[PDB]
C-alpha cells in the first residue's frame, strides 16, 4: 500500500498516475506531462528518445482500471 | 511547483535505490541545488578517485535539463577547467524522463569511455588520440595532485 | 486465477503481445490483427468504429503480466 | 485449434456465471457442439416454456459467428420453423469478442420484444404489427403444445 508499483507512476512527473495516454512508441506517461513535451515542439518518446510516429494520444483504460482496483484495495484515493 | 514536486520525489528514489558508484543529496535546505559525489571508475585513470558535482534544477524542471558541473579538477577531454561537461544528455537529448541519477551513470560512463571525437579540451582529446600513455599517466597524477584525498 | 485485464477479449487467454487499438482498448497483437485483415475497422469489445487502424504495444501491461507470472510461478506467456 | 482452446474457455466462463434464464453445455464429448435451454421470458406469451436451442460452432471461430437455432417450435416473427434466427449478433453485428451467453440473452430480448419489421415469418410479423391479440394469443397455444410438455 505504501509503495506505488513503479508502472502505476509516470516517467515525466514520478507521480501515481490519473489519466494514463499512450503515445506510439508503446509508452505510458500522464496526458498533462506529455502533451507539456509535444506543445513544447518535441515529437520525440520521452523514455525510448525515439521519434513518436505520431501524435494521437490514446486512453490506456486497461491501465487506467488496474490503477483504480490498487488504489481500492489499499485505501488510496486518487486525487 | 510541480518543479518541486518532482525534485522531491526524485530525490526518495535516489535514496532507495541509489546510483552505482555515486552518492547525491540537496545542499542543506535549499532544494533546487544539490552536491554528488563521484568514486572514479576502476578501469579509468581516475580510480580511487573523488570528484565533486554541482546540480541546479531549473525552474520548469524536468522539462528543462538541469544544469551539472564538476567542482574538482580532472585531465579529461570532455571535461573543461571550469567544471563544464560536455555530454549530449545535458543539452541536446535531455528528456523529461530521465533523472539525476542517470546523468550521474552518465558521466560515470563518459570517464572510463571519454569521446575524443567531440571534445571540449582539444589538447587532451590530441594526448588521448596520439599518446594514450601520456593521458593515463597525466591523469592519474592529477587524480592523486587533486581528487586523492 | 487470471486477472481479467491479463486476458484477451477475442482469445480469452493471458496475453503475450499486448497491443492497444485507436478506441483505447487492449487485445492480444495476432486475434485483433486478424480481425482487422478481415476488413472490419470496429474496436471488437466496444463495437464502435476506429478512428485509425494502428497497432501500438501496451509495454506497461505486458511488464504487469510478467511480473504477476514470475510472482505466481506460471511460464511467461 | 484456436478455435478449440477458446470454445473451452468459453464454456468454463459461462458455467462460472451462467446466463440469467439459461443453460448451455456441451453435447456429450463433442464440445464443439452446444445445447442451450431457455426459459420463456415472464413479460412473455412465452413464460412456463422450455426452449432448446442448437450450438455449433464455425472453423474460424470467434471470427465466424456461431450456429444458433432452436430445436423447440414457437411462433415468433424472427424465428421459423427450420428454427433458424434472425438476430443481427448472428450474421452482421457479430464480434470477436461476443459470446453464447451474449448471444442467448439477446434472443432472450428478442422473445420478448420482437422485432417485426426485420421479419424471417411474414404472417407472423403481420399479425403482430395489426393483430397483438391474436399473436399474444397464438403463442401461449404453440409454447403449451411444444415447449412445456
Amino acid at each position: 500500500a505504501m509503495i506505488i508499483p513503479d508502472e502505476f507512476r509516470c516517467p515525466i512527473s514520478l507521480e501515481l498516475m490519473q489519466d494514463p495516454v499512450i503515445v506510439s512508441s508503446g509508452q505510458t506517461y500522464e496526458r498533462s506531462c506529455i502533451q507539456k513535451w509535444l506543445d513544447s515542439g518535441h515529437k520525440t518518446c520521452p523514455k525510448t528518445q525515439q521519434p513518436l510516429s505520431h501524435t494521437s494520444l490514446t486512453p490506456n483504460f486497461v491501465l487506467k482500471s488496474l490503477i483504480s482496483q490498487w488504489c481500492e484495495a489499499n485505501g488510496i484515493e486518487l486525487p | 511547483a510541480m518543479a518541486s514536486k518532482r525534485i522531491l520525489k526524485e530525490l526518495k528514489d535516489l535514496q532507495k535505490d541509489p546510483p552505482t558508484s555515486c552518492s547525491a543529496g540537496p545542499v542543506g535546505e535549499d532544494m533546487f541545488h544539490w552536491q554528488a559525489t563521484i568514486m572514479g571508475p576502476a578501469d579509468s585513470p581516475y580510480a580511487g578517485g573523488v570528484f565533486l558535482v554541482s546540480i541546479h534544477f531549473p525552474p520548469d524542471y524536468p522539462f528543462k535539463p538541469p544544469k551539472v558541473a564538476f567542482k574538482t579538477k580532472v585531465f579529461h577531454p570532455n571535461i573543461n577547467s571550469n567544471g563544464s561537461i560536455c555530454l549530449d544528455i545535458l543539452k541536446e537529448q535531455w528528456s523529461p524522463a530521465l533523472t539525476v541519477s542517470k546523468v550521474l551513470l552518465s558521466i560515470c560512463s563518459l570517464l572510463t569511455d571519454p569521446n575524443p571525437d567531440d571534445p571540449l579540451v582539444p589538447e587532451i582529446a590530441h594526448m588521448y588520440k596520439t599518446d594514450r600513455a601520456k593521458y593515463e599517466s597525466t591523469a592519474r597524477g592529477w587524480t592523486q595532485k587533486y581528487a586523492m584525498g
